């Protein structure tokens, strides 16, 4: 039917209306969802830093043995070298620091 | 034995369909939307721009006839592109209305510009011609002007200066042959040039005011013959340059014209058609009720399936999916 | 009297021309009486100067007509009562204009000769606007003057309502110590007057029978003072207004009559005094003025006269006084004798306007220089 | 044939276009909010990983401060070590003087020359040329200053 | 097609009882399959998901795998598409199956598309590409390259081959909506092959297609400063031009929004704004403000798009970018030698470095050969002198007077026109 | 008209003028009434006034005069009790002055004379408080 | 005529003169009112002053009497004085002595 | 004819050129001239002052010499006398000074 | 006509003519009294220059006058006093010769001597002690007193 049909197709365009309007609804309502799941990747994101913080810190414990046993070693070989050279010229300024005393 | 029908078609092949109708002629369309004023209707805006368009043509054909050139009848009847070639067109006629209105702006200034140089010529001519009873000199109270009158002012004029300035101006005249075409008033009309000497400032407004009163023309002028020489080659030169830029656009002009009057009937088909077509898409229903255009119609029953098949070639030719429908109704409207 | 100056270029000599003009024009016919204008040799300047010298000089000559005929105008209001030969009274000298006129000599004390030519017109310009200046002050003064006794003579004039009763009030009517007593006056029109008698008696309902009077009485009116009680003044307005009176307010004005009076004799007396003085000073300006303007009438006579002929001057002008309509043949003769004296092979014959510009011509070409005087 | 069945049939087919239409705009404005998601979050996460990096990398700055501040104060107590290495071989060897003047004190002979000669008890004399003598000491036992 | 297609699969049930009395398939396989066909209801196809969600998946490749014949696999394939259509969530099940199986699903499919029907490859396709998108799983790997590359052959192949590659379309526009796989497509040479398929001049689905995948592709700042090397903006305004289905117009319309607004440079903007004004997009631009429409994003989009093409405009018109070109004989019709603002406001500045502009223009006037250089140089000189009067003895004075009436009479027209103009606009006045 | 009638506005007149002079001679008796009253309360309230403020400050003057006699006469009491107190005691160490004597007196600056006023006055306080009893304050 | 204007010019000057004398009346009337007021008031204050002269000489007799109990008050105390004195003269007189001779 | 009328005018309009020149230049010559009278009329009047200083200045030395000679002759007169004077009382103050030193009054 | 041709011809000949001259004896006119104008200004400036150089250097001729009579009569002021101050220093020294005169005399220059040592005591010493202070009496009686004190 002539009404019958151009009924038919006002319902069809009001039917369309209803959709493009369900999409819009859907976009303003996620905008918020975009607002609140961000804090979802920010705890993740916290989280993983904090791991790796932590993991620093608590490996970062080794390399001080390393150190003092090097410098431990670099100042045992300068005492010996200033042990050393002590007893080579010691008789000798023994002698002349008892000579201007005496 | 006639009927109403109407046609349910999709905006995007209803403009095709509808010239497919227009050419076909068996389908008379009725206002669908009279309580809007058509001065307001949807496509009013494209209507316009159509009757822009027209009116372009018809001005571009105006000077097609102020010319000599003819025009031309090729006898087709192509139909205004669906598509928006009104772009294409509007560009088309924008150029063969702009170029045609500079060229006759500057064709008006340089006749003008010319026809002012060409006296300045003649008058260095007759003033040198007059300095030539014996000038031992090679080169400042006396004043001196000069300029061109219309012949048989003469007598009047030089009444006029002896009475005014009385007994203190000296006035020659020389005719001048080869009669000119006046600088604004535009008839070829004969001339006389004349140099007029004066003694002080009184007297040099009191001619040159007098000279303003009888429509002639002065121009400057040398005050050495150096300076003749100078300026007289100058202008002779620049007389020749004018003379060959006219004849230039004036070629430009008589080119684009006749490219003009090849498809200036075409063009006055199509345009109006196109104005046609959209104002028949005024009549039919708009997206103020749906997407797809609403036409109602009075045909002959006979011609029905001729219509559907002139439908069918939009449809092809407009490359939309969609059909357009044709229905009928019984009705209680008058036929015609 | 209608004077026409006319150059007569000379024609290589006082004799050659100006006998020709004069003696033959008289011999010939007695067109016109002839007399020798007699220019002074000034000193001729630069063309261009001279040329605006011919413009000022036609400028001038109206703005010092207008001048003279002003104070020909004052001279015949302000001797409205003698105006009987108005001319007489306005010659600069001699016996008459004409006389003045025909035996004009420049007078080389009003304005110096070896000065230059644009000096010598500032000095006729400064003295004429000073005069004009006087005419319009002086003459306005007189005027004033004699208006305030046209007012005075008005306030004479009309009824007693519109004009100021002043001295017609009879004093001896009036209630002295008016403190809660009091006279008024309304009484007009003299048909109500059948029965004034008892009204006047019994205007109000306290009024005085006895000192109620008529003042005057006129051939349709009468006015007279009634006598009534403080409290009584305007319901007597309000009876004289029922016995169809008209408003006599008076206030007693007794002073102010007597100053009334006193300005009106002033008055008198001063335009008695300065009619003398105003009517001197037009008769003694009058003089000046026409020296002034037939000065000006020679300097445009002279710069004219050598534009149109290159110097060496000559210009022995002769001043014609026409006769009676012998306008038309006089200058047709004029005309023809001057056909060789300048051009004939311009003007002439006819001539289109030029209006636009600095100058357009103002008065008709003719083979000579030629000027009016229109005393 | 344009029976109410082919008007049906068209009708139906410009039901089914204007379905299409309609889908069309709503996967299109559907993929237009995805991405204005998209960047909406991507910007939210950045400003606030900003202050996370802020917060970590100052303590992180600390720690590195930390590690300096522990190794140079290794280096340091290495450096006074050795110079306490050195300061004590120095007493040894005026311990050792002492020791050796004591030792001579009971030579008669020489115990009675130095008295002949000499608060001047060998102690206080032994300090004061000690305290004086020190730049000739190091120069004799640890080599001079090649930098001097 | 592809609806008829889908319900004529749909009308069109074979029973899968043939399949195990062959031994074809296993027997759970088919008695799922049997209960979810007579589970019709939401409720009752949800719940048989959720009991068996690791058996349908297995039960569908093992049927559409094992048996050969196109109406199972049909079937199968459209009461997968209905699932997800009715529910595009039901994509999850298909996964935790894949999950299950220790293996991408991708693989249990990819051979899937090489089968006879048309219509089952496509429609498995579809379910492959759904998946994806509403997923977890990012594909990739030579899996990923090989259905890119069959998707690639698809529209290679371009009606129902037409049809058939709007479905292949509607999958690239699922896949292309993730921001990975954009640069998946970017890195592969899919732009080339779009391009070339709107160069076929395509119907009006494939086109809103096509451009549609332009129009996400450009989202992305990466990809459309990518891009740039295909020069899609001419064949974009080109279709423009020619179509006029308000789909086409509003996707290219969005399309060019997305390419100046998220470009990733201000000189990628002024690339893409002079690619389009030389293409002469700012009048069509224009002509559509003049016509109306229905919704608010066609209009924004008209209104930023002019907006941002009049800036570039305005920004092309500054004397330096004249300096410049002139400098550098760009002599090319650029949107500064016809800008009436410019030269009315610059053509003093043509006077700079002592008559430098000027020398430089006589010099090109002189020499230049190229006729474009030529006329571009006459109709400069033409404004010069319309623009400032004072300068018309400077131009004597160099004697471009001469050259330009020696090249009035030049070989090519387009010259001619160009030197005629600018002989009659110095000759105005004297 | 006639003289008898035209009599009776006169009068009437007449009438209207003596009733004002009968209004301004009541107006006359209303001020020697009302303004008379005022101008005499305004003089008594004046005069009362000065005279009584010229009664209170001699009255005050009396009364300050008989206070600053009377404190006066008080202090002369306190002084001249303090006198004979201070004569007391000077009656005391004169009596010590004479019986050291039965013991210049004597001494040796020790003579009993300076001893005995250094010690006296020293002792003061507790020969006051033996004599007229301590303070009970 | 004359004699009738005559006949109210000398009400008139009546009107005028009743006023006039009025006024004079009001004049020394207020003259003579101020003048009986101001010597009755004058009057009572010369009666107030005499009695208060009276009255502050009879209260200076009043005061003088408690001038001369204040003199008694200091009899009394002095004799208060000589008494508490004469109580304790000789122990006081004893224990001066006594310590003036210890040395 | 008809350009013999203009050779007339230019001729005229030259000999007023020249006769302008000629007053230039005796207008010219004649600020010369005055420039060269006052510099004369200066030289003159510095001349004559010159003349004037000179006399002046033979004046002043004139008068200068009389009072040098006029002065060392009063300062001469005035030495005679003092030694005029002198010579009176040198005796009396001799003795004088002699005899309050000889005098010593221990 | 040919007439009228040469009256317009001598017509501007003339006041061409007479407008030279007449701007030849403004020219003259004005000349003159640029003549009386340029003496005037030349000789009012130099005139004036030279007065001042001419006056500034007398002031300097009278001032060099002034501060040489100055001069002049200090000199000789000073010369007279040191002429004073000879005579009575050759008394002193006639004194002191004096004084070597008589202590030749034993007799005398016993008791003097006695005195002295009973009273730097020498001659050379006393005479210049008692001349210093007898100063006022030795001027007044050799150049007679002063009228003005």
């Amino acid at each position: 039917s002539q009404s019958q049909g151009i009924q038919q197709l006002l319902q069809a365009e009001k039917r369309a209306a209803e959709k493009v309007a369900d999409a819009r609804k859907r976009k303003a309502r996620r905008l918020k969802q975009a607002k609140e799941e961000a804090q979802m990747e920010v705890e993740q994101y916290r989280r993983e830093r904090e791991q790796e913080f932590q993991s620093k810190q608590q490996a970062a414990m080794g390399s001080q043995g390393n150190l003092s046993a090097e410098v431990e070693q670099a100042t045992r070989r300068q005492v010996q070298g200033m042990q050393s050279s002590q007893q080579r010229n010691r008789e000798r300024v023994l002698t002349q620091l008892l000579g201007m005393v005496c | 034995e006639m009927t109403l029908a109407q046609l349910f078609l999709q905006s995007e092949a209803a403009y095709c369909c509808v010239s497919e109708l227009e050419e076909l002629g068996k389908v008379q369309f009725r206002d669908l939307n009279p309580d809007v004023n058509v001065f307001q209707r949807k496509f009013v805006n494209e209507v316009r721009r159509c009757e822009e368009m027209d009116r372009k043509l018809r001005f571009v054909e105006k000077e097609i006839r102020k010319a000599n050139i003819p025009i031309m009848d090729t006898g087709e009847n192509p139909e205004v592109p669906f598509p928006r070639d009104m772009i294409d067109l509007e560009a088309n006629f924008e150029k063969i209305e702009n170029e045609l209105k500079e060229i006759n702006t500057n064709q008006e200034a340089l006749k003008r510009n010319f026809l002012e140089l060409t006296e300045l010529k003649f008058i260095l001519r007759k003033t040198q011609q007059f300095f030539d009873e014996m000038a031992d000199p090679d080169l400042l109270r006396l004043g001196f002007v000069a300029g061109v009158i219309n012949r048989e002012r003469i007598p009047t004029f030089e009444r006029m200066l002896w009475r005014v300035c009385r007994g203190n101006v000296f006035l020659r005249q020389a005719e001048i042959e080869n009669p000119l075409e006046d600088p604004v008033t535009g008839d070829y009309v004969h001339k006389s040039v004349f140099i007029i000497f004066f003694q002080g400032d009184q007297l040099k407004n009191r001619v040159k005011k007098i000279c303003e009163g009888f429509r002639a023309s002065l121009y400057p002028c040398p005050e050495t013959p150096q300076e003749r020489k100078e300026m007289a080659s100058g202008v002779n030169t620049r007389i020749d340059d004018l003379q060959m830029v006219l004849n230039q656009t004036e070629d430009h002009r008589q080119r684009v014209l006749q490219a003009a009057a090849k498809n200036i009937r075409v063009w006055f088909i199509k345009v109006r058609k196109m104005k046609a077509i959209y104002h028949t898409l005024n009549l039919c229903n708009i997206d103020v009720t749906q997407k797809c255009l609403i036409a109602e119609v009075w045909c002959p029953v006979t011609d029905l399936d001729s219509i559907q098949f002139a439908l069918r070639r939009g449809t092809e030719h407009s490359g939309s999916t969609v059909p357009s429908i044709l229905n009928r109704m019984q009705t209680n409207q008058t036929p015609p | 009297t209608e004077f026409w100056l006319i150059s007569a270029p000379g024609e290589k000599t006082c004799q050659q021309t100006w006998e020709k003009l004069h003696a033959a024009t008289t011999k010939n016919n007695n067109l016109a009486v002839s007399s020798k204008f007699n220019i002074p040799d000034l000193k001729v300047g630069t063309l261009d100067v001279l040329v605006g010298l011919s413009d000022e000089l036609a400028k001038l000559d109206a703005f010092v007509e207008g001048v003279v005929k002003k104070v020909a105008q004052y001279m015949a209001d302000v001797l409205e009562d003698s105006k009987d030969k108005v001319q007489e009274n306005l010659l600069a000298s001699g016996v008459d204009l004409v006389t003045y006129i025909t035996r004009f000599q420049w007078d080389m004390a009003k304005y110096p000769i070896k000065q230059s030519l644009k000096n010598i017109s500032e000095i006729i310009a400064k003295g004429v606007t000073q005069i004009d200046n006087d005419l319009k002050s002086r003459a306005s003064a007189y005027n004033n003057l004699k208006g305030n006794l046209q007012n005075l003579e008005r306030k004479n004039a009309g009824s007693l309502l519109t004009r100021s009763l002043a001295e017609i009030v009879k004093k001896d009517d009036f209630v002295l110590d008016s403190e809660y007593l009091v006279t008024l006056l309304v009484v007009v029109p003299k048909l109500n007057h059948n029965d004034w008698i008892k009204q006047y008696e019994t205007l109000a309902e306290m009024v005085v029978p006895r000192s109620s009077n008529v003042l005057s009485e006129d051939q349709d009116s009468y006015l007279c003072n009634v006598t009534l009680f403080k409290k009584a003044v305007d319901d007597f307005r309000h009876k004289a207004r029922e016995n169809k009176f008209i408003v006599r307010d008076f206030q007693y004005n007794e002073e102010e009559m007597r100053a009334d009076k006193e300005e009106m004799n002033r008055l008198s007396t001063d335009k008695k005094k300065q009619f003398g003085p105003l009517v001197r000073w037009l008769k003694v300006n009058f003089s000046e003025a026409f020296i002034a303007w037939i000065h000006i009438k020679a300097l445009r006579v002279f710069v004219e006269s050598v534009l149109r002929y290159g110097l060496p001057v000559n210009f022995q002008a002769m001043l014609l006084q026409p006769n009676k309509k012998s306008v038309k043949k006089l200058r047709e003769v004029l005309h023809e004798l001057y056909k060789h004296l300048d051009s004939s092979a311009a003007a002439i014959i006819d001539a289109p306007m030029d209006i636009p510009g600095l100058n357009l011509s103002q008065q008709e070409y003719y083979p000579y220089v030629y000027y009016k005087i229109d005393c | 044939a344009l029976s109410d069945a082919d008007v049906q049939k068209q009708i139906k087919h410009m039901m089914a276009f204007i379905e299409q239409e309609a889908n069309e705009k709503a996967e299109e404005i559907d993929a237009k909010a995805e991405e204005e998601f998209n960047i909406e979050k991507g910007r939210l996460v950045q400003t606030q990983r900003l202050k996370i990096m802020e917060y970590y990398e100052k303590k992180e700055k600390q720690i590195e401060q930390q590690k300096k501040i522990q190794m140079s104060n290794l280096m340091n107590q290495a450096r006074l070590k050795v110079l306490r290495a050195r300061d004590d071989l120095i007493t040894d060897l005026l311990n050792e003087a002492k020791q050796r003047l004591s030792k001579v004190v009971k030579d008669t002979t020489r115990y009675q020359v130095l008295l002949d000669g000499l608060s001047n008890t060998l102690e206080s004399r032994l300090d004061l040329i000690a305290q004086q003598m020190m730049p000739e000491v190091r120069g004799a036992l640890f080599g001079a200053n090649a930098n001097r | 097609i592809i609806a008829a297609k889908a319900a004529e699969v749909r009308a069109n049930k074979v029973n899968w009882q043939s399949y195990l009395q062959g031994q074809m398939i296993s027997a759970e396989d088919c008695e799922f399959i049997q209960r979810f066909e007579m589970k019709r209801c939401s409720e009752e196809k949800q719940e048989m998901l959720q009991t068996e969600g690791s058996q349908c998946a297995k039960t569908f490749i093992n049927l559409m795998t094992h048996i050969s014949k196109e109406q199972t696999v049909q079937y199968i394939l459209t009461m997968v598409d209905d699932m997800l259509q009715e529910n595009h969530q039901r994509v999850s099940i298909f996964f935790d199956y894949a999950k299950r199986s220790k293996s991408t699903a991708w693989p249990y499919f990819l051979p899937m598309l090489n089968r006879q029907d048309p219509f089952t490859v496509h429609m498995a396709a579809r379910i492959i590409a759904k998946l994806a998108a509403w997923g977890k799983e990012l594909m990739e790997g030579s899996d990923l390259n090989y259905y890119f590359n069959w998707i690639k052959t698809q529209l290679s192949s371009q009606s129902d081959s037409s049809q058939y590659v709007q479905c292949v379309a509607g999958c690239l526009q699922l896949m292309l909506r993730v921001n990975e796989y954009r640069f998946a497509w970017v890195e592969a040479d899919g732009v080339n092959c779009i391009m070339g398929v709107l160069s076929n001049k395509c119907g009006f689905q494939l086109q809103y297609q096509m451009i549609f995948s332009i129009w996400l592709l450009a989202f992305s700042p990466q990809m459309c400063e990518h891009l740039r090397r295909y020069n899609i903006i001419p064949v974009l305004s080109d279709i423009l031009q020619e179509s006029v289905k308000e789909k086409v117009t509003r996707i290219i319309l969005a399309a060019f929004r997305n390419f100046l607004e998220k470009s990733t440079e201000r000189e990628t903007r002024q690339e893409y704004a002079l690619a389009m004004i030389q293409c002469k997009v700012l009048k069509q631009l224009e002509n559509l403000e003049q016509q109306k429409y229905d919704d608010e994003d066609i209009s924004e989009d008209i209104k930023f798009l002019l907006e941002k093409l009049g800036e570039s405009v305005q920004d092309l018109s500054s004397f330096d970018e004249y300096s410049s070109e002139l400098k550098s004989g760009r002599l090319e019709w650029s949107p500064v030698h016809k800008s009436e603002k410019f030269w009315r406001e610059n053509a003093v500045r043509l006077n700079e470095k002592n008559y430098e502009l000027l020398k430089i223009l006589t010099k090109l006037l002189e020499v230049s050969d190229d006729p474009q250089v030529l006329a571009v140089a006459a109709h400069d000189v033409g404004e010069y002198v319309r623009h400032y009067p004072r300068g018309k003895r400077v131009i004597e004075q160099l004697g471009g007077k001469q050259l330009v009436m020696n090249h009035m009479h030049h070989e090519d027209q387009q010259v001619r026109y160009n030197a005629l103009l600018a002989v009659q606009k110095l000759m105005v006045h004297n």
